[PDB]
């Protein structure tokens, strides 16, 4: 079911620092 | 399959929030746990899903229009959902005016 | 000198602090800062922390459980949560790009390598290939 | 005038790609063309 | 080999392990032996010691000698003995070579059988070609290069088929909740995976071997 | 030895190449060429495959089969047109002999 | 009598042993595996099935038929590479005479 | 140097083999992967 | 023992430029986001109109582009980078282009952000860059890009 | 006539010593109660990062093991027994491993439990048994284990 | 072998385990005594009294 | 044997209530009648 009645934002994940599209050598 | 097939989603577990009113058994308007709803929810797992049916369903009444609608969704192995569990898709974007 | 920040290297350390079942403040990128705690009693996990503020007869903190990733510890900056500072009140933060112009008048690019201030409070930067000091008004702030 | 021969690859290692999103912009583009087959009905043996 | 399986990754299916050099290398030194029998050949450079029995007929044919094993790139030693000791040894600008039949013959200037009474020495192979298209009769031709190379595809081939899908299956489908997934392989009963390229590839080799011993040419001793 | 290119339009001296072993030679190199592509039009050995989600659905049916690969139609006119080239061309040069 | 182990890369002395003595009886003990392996893909003498409960279903068609088993293929395509490598090592040796 | 022979069996009775459930727990883990042919739309296609 | 210097594909900002060059009838390359790379020209003649072709590779005897009308958008132009057809190609695909800083290793082991002023090519096709400060020219593999 | 005793894969219970062999980049293979058992590794170079791969065989000239990236947990590793890929073999998967209590019957027909101290192997495998308080070695078939 | 059949494991589906090196051996010895039938060979070093 | 599992959901005035329809079948020889109870020890429901 579709939450438009109530709307709580988006959950807080935690964040990892491995760059997205990292190259490697 | 479900790998295949499926959409990337976090799921939050949810559980009734400790600052429910002990009497009348209604929660509080406002608390950083949940915001106003009486249930708040966990940190979120990534979980890959797949998604069907899904329904945008408008009713026009006197309090105003109203977005509802069924969408029905298919888990992989392992894994029990609870009742009020929350889903959040970040890659799917809904207008809305 | 100053005392702002004090950020631990190795992770061993780490894991020997949280051993120890001290408090960790643990930075993210445009994003809310998180501190990690170590669960106490019979079973060992990892708890984190959205809120920062220290604790209080009015404000008290929320723990939960959540599968760290060491990734996430070896790469993000860690600091020991009682003794981190709020904020050092300087234009530039530290690991930032920034614009200056070299010795014979040659335009270059760097980031700020030390970030010091005198006892009359006038902050002194020093940028990477370049031992000398820039006033505040000779750096400029690069646009990403 | 020297054989042409296969030698060495050259493409790198990449870890943890992520997805593209299509970007929303109010701007005009073209639609890429498929030029191919088309299905029609016989209207005129509908007709009769 | 992967150049020629362009677009083609051979990995295990349940674990992301690709098949690592050392395989290519030891399956194409299984190509290149298998080569160098199937047209009667000795392929990489190597030095030989050869004894050889003397019939008259071709002796009082300018000592006609053909070597085990061709081309002959090249002669070191051509000696006669009778007990070890050498009864004569020729002078080099004597004798004469015919590189890519191994014929060796002497050109001397100013029973009726015996066993191993003659020694030779030389060096059988093919150089790597040094300019394109084009080769010396004493210079690997191009063609072994890409008879050897089908050789060890005929083998990757025979492994990479079984990772299509699965193992053994030939046709699936799942169909979950009003979901549905379907394949159909080139796996069948009375068919392999790959059997579709290897046969392929046979047809590519009989035209490629057939061409090829045409410029080497049938065998013959006299008898 | 060897050939020159040719000079002229649709001619050939002799001593000059003509224009059909450079197509011969491209119609063996097109044999590679096809031998590889025919893997790759989709995934691989996949004959065929219908996929079906939430009210849209798909069927595909390649030229892969177990008895013949993807490109074995263009592989086998390719033979065709060689053999009929082949054939042709060895006219143009003749059988070898030698005496005995 | 016998074959002493190969010295050298890609090569051998007569008195050595040529490296597809070592390949052929790989590929005749392959047989021999095959030949197990083939039989535990799935059960035993399943060739096709399909089986459907609370609205999953599954449909599965192995390479086992009454005519041929599982891993008939790998095994004709072994005894292909077998007879062309047992016919080219024949060339090597060579046939047997005897006088009479 | 000696033949090698199969030789007796080494395998012992087990009675009464009871099932394996698997354990909840909220650790972390990792999920074993196939990697093997995908199925997509031809969406080109359906623009078409 | 090397090659000159290799310019780089200027992208076009003013928007008056690229009318006055389409004006002149030069072809112009654009990078639509969505739906990848095209070529624009205006058409020969009295009956002037905007043409689109996706024949994206340079003019070649054996291969001549296709030209079909569209009303190419001002917008389009203005959000879109766009190229003088002349000048981008396969040539050069570098991974640092010029202007862009990246960070590169000192001999004293201290990192430095540093911006490309020129780069290079040699025989075996390298790309050799230069950087402010310094006169050594760096490799491909020492250097590194930092994003955001 | 026997080989000498063989050491038991010890595993490792705290977390510090885990990490210092981490970052020292030796192996560790972890026994996930859900999904089997994989390794874990350091990627090496100055791109820190924690790796997995689900080779799980000695490396070998033959069989070289593949490493994909991965968060590993730190609850992970806790609360699953985690060992030395050095050790952990199929080398000896013992019935009844060191400090194990086992039932064992003695001559005077009293069924006594002792824990093994220590346990080797002869020429034919056999695994002879220690026991506290005895002498003479057990064999596999003679023992017996008491479970909860 | 393994190599050969890289990315097929065989395994007994009652039970966790896969064929030892001990039958690997035996076939692969019977299967070195038939290409020595296979051609008229001797395949190993052997010392012959005739 | 059992099918159709629901867990149905009614949220009402005298608060939220677990009902639903399952479809079980037996073996032979077995005559079950009305108001009989079942329990599956191995699955597991979870509950707030
Ligand atoms: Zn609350």
């Amino acid at each position: 079911k579709r939450e438009d009645v109530i709307v709580l934002q988006d959950p807080y994940k935690v964040n990892d620092g491995i760059e997205e599209d990292l190259e490697i050598q | 399959f479900i790998n295949d097939r499926g959409i990337k989603v976090l799921w939050e577990e949810a559980y009734f929030c400790p600052c429910l009113n002990p009497d009348t058994g209604h929660p509080r308007v406002d608390c950083p746990r949940c915001h106003g709803k009486g249930i708040a929810y966990l940190p979120p797992k990534e979980t890959i899903m797949a998604i069907q049916s899904q329904e945008k369903g408008t009713n026009q009444l006197d309090i105003g229009i109203l977005d509802t609608g069924t969408a029905i969704g298919t888990t992989q192995l392992e894994k029990r959902i609870s009742y009020r569990d929350r889903f959040t898709v970040p890659e799917v974007l809904m207008p809305q005016q | 000198p100053i005392q702002d920040a004090k950020p631990i290297d190795d992770i061993v350390d780490i894991m020997t602090y949280l051993k120890n079942g001290k408090v960790l403040r643990v930075k993210q990128d445009n994003q809310g800062d998180i501190l990690v705690r170590m669960s106490p009693g019979k079973h060992k996990f990892t708890e984190v922390s959205r809120d920062l503020d220290k604790e209080s007869f009015y404000y008290k903190r929320h723990w939960v459980l959540y599968n760290v990733s060491v990734n996430s510890l070896i790469t993000f900056d860690v600091y020991l949560d009682e003794e981190y500072s709020e904020t050092t009140k300087v234009k530039y933060p530290k690991d930032t790009i920034v614009e200056y112009t070299r010795e014979d008048q040659e335009k270059d690019v760097a980031m700020i390598k030390e970030i010091l201030t005198d006892n009359n409070g006038n902050y002194f930067y020093a940028l990477i290939g370049e031992t000398m000091l820039f006033d505040e008004n000779k750096l400029n702030k690069v646009k990403d | 005038e020297k054989p042409y021969m296969i030698g060495a690859n050259s493409n790198p290692n990449v870890i943890n790609k992520s997805t593209t999103y299509t970007t929303t912009t109010q701007a005009d583009e073209q639609d890429k063309p498929k030029y191919t087959t088309r299905l029609e009905f016989d209207t005129i043996d509908m007709i009769r | 080999v992967k150049a020629y399986m362009f677009g083609i990754v051979v990995q295990n299916p349940d674990t992301g392990q690709p098949m690592g050099d050392e395989f290519y290398n030891h399956i194409l030194e299984r190509a290149v032996g298998k080569a160098e029998r199937a047209l009667d050949i000795s392929i990489l450079p190597d030095t030989q010691h050869e004894m050889r029995d003397y019939h008259e007929t071709e002796f009082n044919s300018y000592m006609f000698v053909h070597a085990y094993r061709k081309p002959i790139l090249q002669v070191e030693n051509l000696q006669l003995q009778f007990n070890g000791r050498p009864i004569y040894k020729y002078p080099a600008n004597w004798w004469k070579v015919e590189h890519l039949a191994g014929h060796v013959q002497l050109f001397p200037t100013a029973a009726t059988f015996a066993p191993q009474m003659i020694r030779l020495e030389y060096v059988s192979g093919m150089l790597p070609r040094k300019k394109a298209g084009r080769n010396k009769p004493w210079e690997m031709p191009p063609e072994l290069e890409q008879l050897v190379i089908k050789y060890a595809l005929k083998e990757i081939y025979q492994v990479w088929g079984n990772l299509i899908i699965g193992a053994g299956i030939a046709n699936k489908t799942l169909e979950v909740d009003g979901i549905t997934e379907t394949i159909g392989t080139t796996q069948s009963a009375m068919y392999g995976g790959a059997s579709a390229q290897i046969l392929q590839i046979n047809e590519d080799i009989k035209e490629l071997l057939d061409g090829l011993r045409a410029y080497f040419g049938y065998n013959m001793i006299g008898l």
